[PDB]
């Protein structure tokens, strides 16, 4: 019933510059060993009940010309490996869509609860702000979430705002997505 | 600023006894089919890149080392120390906001999945239903997994969809319900 991971994370900034690199073996959810480019070898970690196992794992991995030389080179691979598509990824965006509607009251007594539906965007970074008659409205029950992933390589989230209907009032949800300079808006009147 | 490309390879006993998942900022780029011995794009947009790379020699070694630990290490301590189990959580929601009669897609989002072994079934008032897409497990930061299962459908006022996750064959199920708003 056990599980093992041979994880290798590659961190890079925009353009395509490698910034960090690791290789780590981990049995069960406990972590065993990670490479250390300083020492040049695969060094153990989590000296738990499995401290013993840790030493071994690394030794074995250490006595492998290929692996060590694979790791050593690492960062240089990271570039080539990612390069062909890195531009696409770092610069691929899907603009969000917004729709405002009213929904059954969550927390609070106000007779109307507005819900701003922002969906279909990438990356996940986005900011929602509300406006009452062109006026910014500070947060009080303005509870959102943290952009839910769809796995569809898109994201969505929702913003709530409680209020009292007075004709002539216009509410607008403003959304600025890091993938579009054009802030999106959706208004709602009683 | 920064971005994270993760190449997680894992092995276990059961369901997919071996898998590879390569992500970027947590969204899966492509997994890897060990039968045809090739990468599989999460989106057609990708395809071309899953094509090349020829890093096969690493995968080969990683794979072996993994299977190796499952072979030797496991038996040694099977029943000697505790299994990290993660009680899975399922949530259900729509891709686009709700518009009765207009086409939509339900999403069953599974989180805290550990180990990555499961089966997802959708129902509608207990009435089972198919047309669901394959459930894709993906590795996630912190040595864990998450999976999604999509099901297109046309939302109607008296609907009641349920997404049933069945963890580790027969030990622990999770049922998430979705009703119209
Ligand atoms: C990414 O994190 C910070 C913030 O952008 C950055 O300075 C750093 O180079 C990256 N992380 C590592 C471990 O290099
Ligand atoms: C849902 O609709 C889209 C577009 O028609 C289609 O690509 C997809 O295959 C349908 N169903 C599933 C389960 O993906």
């Amino acid at each position: 019933g056990f599980v093992a991971h041979v994880e290798s994370t590659c961190v890079l900034n925009d353009a395509g510059t490698p910034q960090d690199f690791t290789y780590c073996v981990s049995f069960n959810k406990d972590l065993l060993a990670c490479w250390d480019p300083d020492v040049g070898k695969i060094v153990p970690c989590e000296f738990g009940v499995l401290s013993r196992l840790a030493e071994i794992i690394s030794n074995i991995l250490n006595e492998q010309e290929s692996l060590i030389h694979r790791l050593q080179n690492g960062l240089q691979d990271c570039a080539t490996h990612t390069q062909p598509f890195w531009d696409v990824l770092t610069h691929r965006t899907r603009a969000p869509s917004v729709r405002v509607a009213q929904t059954t009251p969550f927390n609070t007594r106000e007779p109307v609860m507005l819900a701003c539906y922002v969906w279909g965007f990438y990356p996940a970074d986005v900011t929602i702000t509300w406006m009452k008659n062109g006026q910014l409205v500070p947060s009080h029950s303005n509870k959102e979430k943290t952009a839910q992933p769809n796995g569809d390589w898109t994201y969505q989230t929702v913003s709530y705002l409680a209020l009292t209907p007075s004709y002539g009032d216009v509410y607008t949800c403003v959304v600025q997505h890091s993938g579009t300079s054009e802030p999106i808006r959706g208004d709602w009147t009683p | 600023q920064n971005h994270t490309f993760r190449h997680t390879l894992f092995c276990q006993d059961g369901i997919p006894n071996i898998g590879l998942s390569e992500t970027y900022d947590e969204d899966e780029l492509f997994s890897f089919d060990f039968s045809q011995n090739t990468r599989v794009p999460r989106l057609p947009d990708f395809a071309e890149w899953a094509q090349g790379q020829g890093d096969a020699s690493a995968i080969a070694f990683d794979k072996s080392f993994c299977e190796m630990l499952m072979r030797e290490v496991s038996p040694k301590l099977e029943g000697q120390i505790p299994v990290s189990r993660g009680l899975p959580v399922a949530e259900v929601f729509t891709l686009k906001p709700l518009e009765f009669g207009k086409p939509n897609t339900l999403v069953c989002f599974i989180s805290n999945l550990f180990p990555p072994t499961l089966t997802v079934n959708w129902q509608l008032h207990s009435a089972p239903v198919e047309g669901a897409s394959p459930t894709s497990i993906s590795a996630v930061d912190g040595l864990t997994f998450q999976a999604f299962s999509y099901l297109n459908f046309t939302p109607e006022p008296f609907d009641l969809y349920s997404c049933t996750v069945t963890h580790e064959i027969d030990r622990y199920t999770a049922i998430a319900y979705w009703v119209p708003q």
